[PDB]
């Protein structure tokens, strides 16, 4: 079906800035497009309907323009409540698609993550499972990539990660990634590595340990 | 297809 | 003033049928051209359109979910119901219903269709988790180690959410990061809580974990191993 691509997917800014988010459709949707702002924990809120009409009760700093395949939302003077995720929605064709969203967060100086790797506890091992956790602490911007390697084999499909919300004092994020293996598989290898790529790191940093080394 | 108030 | 609110089960098991109700006030589903739609949002993901129904009773569904969705209205009760069959874990999401305006009319004559291009009022959303798990308390394991040091606790295999974690009975707050839990393929949640301190403080560190649902409290003191 019809594709709606938002750009950028993520954007950093400060109070008072002017930002503009754009949304492009794969086929023309005339003026049937709406913009929403969604704050964490809340439902999306309508800002602009029919590509450019200002929704009632919505502050005038919000503006929408465009028609056909290209639309833009601009917030002229960013306020603290605007740090949020924005979505565009097309209503010309069924299904009524939403774009992927664009996250707007507090800009701050680039900060590389402090990385730490934790081996599984002997207590967990006795239960038969092995969790290897990797921590990326206080970094910025939000995008980071974690790659697990076991005896140099690239791992896939056996890890999960979660990211904290932007810190209200730091403006940084932290990320936890868990590699999970059976105790048996765990025992069949030695070098457990967490490889981290991030804008603040000149090149990828790797933190690792050799299993059983005492 | 087109919406309910499409064209 | 238009308001909508979603209701239904917070937890549902795979293969089961999920029935969600949207009760609203401020408009009638008998008003001209009005619509009520459903949109969902898996945790951390984008909004996904599901279906919509209008007062003249036309219904439309997401093509990807068409076979599992039924939307219906009960005009006299001011409710719209969405039934999803055969749910699976990927259906865990926050589900929202929303109002869609019909064209503006002048002396009962449609004169403006621009107002239909948006879903203008949304309900708070209802969180639905799809898992075959029974209530279960977490196992708590230690996570042990600019020149900052890190340690923590891995709160593993519990259900359902939430769990609370604090450090040193609430006295340790700076440098603490408790991550959002991930729902494992097993259907149980898992989360880590860590804390960063000056590489010298290694002071004592104990995580206090509490999973109300299963009556499981645990305090786990964590230290820099090696005896």
């Amino acid at each position: 079906a019809l594709q709606l691509t938002q750009s950028p997917s993520s954007l950093s800014a400060s109070v008072g800035d002017r930002i503009t988010i754009t949304c492009r459709a794969s086929q023309g949707v005339t003026s049937a497009l709406a913009w929403y702002r969604q704050k964490p924990g809340s439902p999306p809120q309508l800002l602009i309907y029919d590509a450019s009409s200002l929704e009632s009760g919505v502050p005038s700093r919000f503006s929408g323009s465009g028609s056909g395949t290209e639309f833009t939302l601009t917030i002229s003077t960013l306020r603290p409540e605007d740090f949020a995720t924005y979505y565009c929605q097309q209503l010309h064709f069924y299904p009524h698609t939403f774009g992927g969203g664009t996250r707007v967060d507090v800009r701050r100086t680039v900060a590389a993550p402090s990385v730490f790797i934790f081996p599984p506890s002997d207590e967990q091992l006795k239960s038969g499972t092995a969790s290897v956790v990797c921590l990326l602490n206080n970094f910025y911007p939000r995008e980071a990539k974690v790659q697990w390697k076991v005896d140099n084999a690239l791992q896939s499909g056996n890890s999960q990660e979660s990211v904290t919300e932007q810190d209200s004092k730091d403006s940084t994020y932290s990320l936890s990634s868990t590699l999970t293996l059976s105790k048996a598989d765990y025992e069949k290898h030695k070098v457990y590595e967490c490889e981290v790529t991030h804008q603040g790191l000149s090149s990828p940093v790797t933190k690792s340990f050799n299993r059983g080394e005492c | 297809e087109l919406d309910k108030h499409a064209s | 003033r238009i308001t909508l609110k979603e209701s239904g089960p917070p937890l549902v098991k795979p293969t089961q049928t999920l029935t969600l109700t949207c009760s609203f006030s401020g408009f009638s589903l008998s008003d001209f051209g009005v619509g009520v739609g459903w949109i969902r949002q898996p945790p951390g993901k984008a909004l996904e359109w599901l279906a919509i129904i209008y007062s003249d009773d036309d219904k439309r569904y997401s093509p990807s979910l068409n076979t599992r969705l039924t939307i219906t209205k009960d005009t006299s009760k001011n409710q719209v119901v969405l039934v999803m069959t055969r749910v699976s874990p990927v259906d865990t999401a926050t589900y929202f219903c929303a109002h869609r305006r019909g064209p503006t009319t002048l002396f009962g004559v449609p004169i403006a269709r621009g107002p239909v291009n948006a879903m203008d009022v949304w309900g708070q959303g209802i969180t639905v988790t799809i898992s075959s798990t029974s209530t279960k308390g977490p196992s708590v394991f230690p996570l042990a180690p600019g020149a900052a040091a890190a340690l923590g606790c891995l709160v593993k295999d519990y259900f359902p959410e939430p769990v609370t974690v604090s450090w040193n009975s609430g006295a340790l707050t700076s440098g603490v990061h408790t991550f959002p839990a991930v729902l494992q393929s097993s259907g149980l949640y898992s989360l880590s809580s860590v804390v960063t301190v000056p590489s010298s403080s290694l002071q004592t560190y104990t995580c206090n974990v509490n999973h109300k649902p299963s009556n499981t409290k645990v305090d786990k003191r964590v230290e820099p191993k090696s005896c």
